[PDB]
């Protein structure tokens, strides 16, 4: 299962401190409008490579 | 180039005295710019005011003369000029001999003088004179006889009026107008800004500040990093000081036409 | 001080620039967060094997 | 704990999120840290510095001199003039002197007058000093003058007299070389 | 000054931004010599023939 | 090292020498506009009327 990940993936880069700034900074990041992988928790838990950092994103309701 | 390190000042005796004629050229630009906008407004001898009472044949200067009813005393049009238009790290910025205060009360004066005394105040002095008949002796400048004005002056008036309601309009509206101002301050501004980031490179060596620097190695190579970092610093300097030098240049340039411009399209007819 | 920068006997009148100042530190200062803790160089130091 | 620098601290209102350590506004140059004791906010400012130049009528005419601070408020002036720094023998001009307040600096040694003439020392702002004791006053542009006018009346000269100006132009300097192997 | 070699822009990542600095001024070169042939020979509104 | 000596010597030198060299550009190019002012004044008020 495919989806389009349209922007999110974006982390403070640093713990500094700035106010009404544009930066620049070249660093890990997902890139935008992305094919992410879709999991069904029926009847996987497969493994799957690392590759250097990874994106989870979880939206159970129930705990 | 460190701030207030004394091993900067030992090494840098063993240099020469390149800071002395960084600062004489620095020195001289500022005062040729003040020299210049000095030349520039400074062009009449008294100071003239306008009647209070005004009858120019019907036509209208209330959107151009100034009024005592601003703070700053500035006309409409210069008001919405100044109105279109929109630290301490090692250098300043000197403030301007002259106010803007000053330079209004110049252009008072020459407007005032130019309206009354037509151009002969620009030789000898003041001489009274009713502005149709200035009117009438530049139409007899131009080839056309005065004859013409005379029999159009009411014509000459409403089309005078509706041109400058319609050019304060334009400016009102209009935008993008002031291109050559915005792009120097622009342009100067980038400048510093880029000159004052080149503070913060490597240049090669293992770190960015000379203090920390100075106080974690061994001497006999801390000399070879602070050679780098003041070399680097050194040329970064000399190229700001140069591109500095070329834009005054150009700038002296522009004014003198500038300055020639109002001296003889104002004084006088061309 | 004047003399000494222009290199003469004789000044006109004018204005010249001389030097800067600046105004020096007081004191120091430094701070930590708030407590210090030892961590056991022992057991590296002192182990059966 | 590391961050080492120089400056004068003050309180500051700056709101942070629960995790930076440290601000700056741009070039890496650090404006606000916070205290790891009590977690307050606080920010640096550069310590004041700032150019001095002397004013001067001539040695010929007199030899008593005004001094002029670039960029300086009065409270750093006689802090700034202490028997430690820039020549503690000029602590006597640190004070006793009026000193005057202006928009390019602090002036020591100069009196201030509320008339207005034609000066020949720029200082700036539209202030400028002279000699008269040194005594600095505001720009005065020159003598007013009102024309009387009237829309029925003219003024017609009646003597010319004639006049002779100079001008200067330079038109070229010295002509140089130099070698390469000899220098 | 590189000759297609990534050692050659590792070690010019620490020299500063001196890239853009020296490309800009040629860019500002070619846009005065378009305004200037421009406005030299741009002086009529129409076509006569 | 005498090399390392002579590199230093020469790099100082050099630099000295484009600075003089860029000043008295400056310098030649202001003069000539100067030049041609006067020439331009000289031609006209002189030799005729303004
Ligand atoms: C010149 O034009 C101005 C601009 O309209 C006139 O000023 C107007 O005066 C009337 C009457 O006092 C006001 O109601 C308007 O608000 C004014 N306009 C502006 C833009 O302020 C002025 O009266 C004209 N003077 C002459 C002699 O014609
Ligand atoms: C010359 O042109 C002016 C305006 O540019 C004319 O003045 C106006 O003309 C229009 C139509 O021609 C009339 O509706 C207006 O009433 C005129 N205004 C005034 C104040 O007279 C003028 O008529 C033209 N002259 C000739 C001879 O045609
Ligand atoms: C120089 O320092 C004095 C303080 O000694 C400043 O005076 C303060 O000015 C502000 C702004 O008007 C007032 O709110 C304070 O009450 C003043 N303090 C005192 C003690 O009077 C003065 O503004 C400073 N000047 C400059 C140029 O920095
Ligand atoms: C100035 O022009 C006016 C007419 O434009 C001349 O006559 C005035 O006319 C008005 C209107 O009829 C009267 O109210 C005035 O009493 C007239 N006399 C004035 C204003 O003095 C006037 O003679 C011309 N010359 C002067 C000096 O005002
Ligand atoms: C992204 O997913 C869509 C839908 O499954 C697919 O058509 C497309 O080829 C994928 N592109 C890449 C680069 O994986
Ligand atoms: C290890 O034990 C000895 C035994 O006396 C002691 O002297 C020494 O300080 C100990 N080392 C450490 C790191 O505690
Ligand atoms: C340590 O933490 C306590 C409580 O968080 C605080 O009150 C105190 O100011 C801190 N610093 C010290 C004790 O130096
Ligand atoms: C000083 O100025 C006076 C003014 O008249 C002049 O007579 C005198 O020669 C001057 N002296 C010097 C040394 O310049
Ligand atoms: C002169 O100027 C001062 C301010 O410097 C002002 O207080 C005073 O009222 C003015 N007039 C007189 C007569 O002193």
């Amino acid at each position: 299962a495919y989806t389009n990940s349209f922007t999110r993936g974006v982390y403070y880069p640093d713990k500094v401190f700035r106010s009404s700034v544009l930066h620049s900074t070249q660093d890990l990041f997902l890139p935008f409008f992305s094919n992410v992988t879709w999991f069904h928790a029926i009847h996987d838990n497969p493994v799957l490579p690392f590759n250097d950092g990874v994106y989870f994103a979880s939206t159970e309701k129930s705990n | 180039i460190c701030g207030d390190s004394t091993e900067c000042s030992n090494l840098l005796l063993q240099y020469g005295s390149f800071c002395t004629q960084l600062n004489r050229a620095l020195t001289g630009i500022a005062v040729e710019q003040d020299k210049n906008t000095q030349e520039v407004f400074a062009q009449v001898k008294q100071i003239y005011k306008t009647p209070p009472i005004k009858d120019f044949g019907g036509f209208n200067f209330s959107q151009i003369l100034p009024d005592p009813s601003k703070p700053s005393k500035r006309s409409f049009i210069e008001d919405l000029l100044f109105n279109k238009v929109t630290k301490f790290n090692g250098l300043t910025v000197l403030p301007p001999l002259l106010t803007d205060e000053m330079i209004a009360q110049y252009t008072s004066a020459l407007l005032a003088g130019t309206i009354t005394s037509g151009w002969t105040f620009g030789a000898g002095a003041a001489l009274q004179i009713p502005f149709a008949m200035q009117m009438a002796y530049r139409f007899n400048g131009i080839g056309v006889t005065q004859n013409v004005l005379y029999e159009n002056q009411k014509l000459i008036a409403n089309q005078f009026n509706s041109a400058i309601g319609k050019i304060q309009d334009s400016l009102s509206s209009t935008a993008s107008a002031l291109g050559k101002l915005q792009d120097v301050v622009n342009q100067n501004a980038q400048a510093l800004n880029t000159l004052v980031k080149q503070l913060s490179s490597n240049f090669g060596a293992i770190s960015s500040v000379l203090n920390d620097i100075l106080s974690r190695l061994d001497p006999p190579e801390a000399e070879v990093q602070i050679d780098r970092l003041i070399t680097g610093r050194l040329q970064s300097l000399q190229t700001y000081v140069t591109q500095q030098l070329i834009r005054a240049a150009e700038i002296r340039a522009s004014a003198n036409l500038a300055a020639t411009k109002m001296s003889e399209c104002v004084l006088g007819q061309s | 001080e004047t003399k000494c920068t222009l290199k003469s006997f004789t000044v006109e009148k004018g204005i010249y620039q001389t030097s800067n100042f600046r105004v020096q530190p007081t004191e120091s200062i430094v701070r930590f967060p708030n407590i210090t803790n030892l961590c056991p160089f022992g057991e590296v130091f002192n182990a059966t094997r | 704990n590391g961050l080492t620098g120089t400056g004068v601290l003050t309180e500051s209102n700056k709101k942070f999120l629960p995790f930076q350590q440290f601000g700056r506004d741009i070039a890496d140059t650090t404006d606000a840290v916070r205290d790891p004791q009590t977690l307050e906010i606080l920010d640096i400012t550069p310590c004041s510095f700032g150019g001095v130049s002397v004013i001067t009528p001539g040695t010929n005419t007199s030899n008593q001199v005004a001094v002029l601070y670039q960029d300086v408020n009065c409270t750093e002036v006689p802090v700034a003039i202490h028997a430690d720094q820039l020549t503690p023998t000029w602590r006597v001009y640190s004070t006793g002197s009026n000193v005057f307040q202006t928009r390019a600096g602090c002036l020591i040694g100069a009196e201030h007058v509320n008339n207005s003439y034609e000066c020949d020392i720029p200082i700036g702002a539209g202030i400028c000093a002279s000699y008269q004791s040194i005594i600095a006053y505001t720009m005065s542009l020159g003598a007013e003058n009102s024309v009387a006018y009237s829309n029925n009346s003219i003024a017609i000269p009646t003597n010319f007299t004639i006049s002779v100006t100079t001008e200067i132009l330079p038109v070229s300097m010295t002509k140089t070389s130099v070698d390469c192997t000899m220098y």
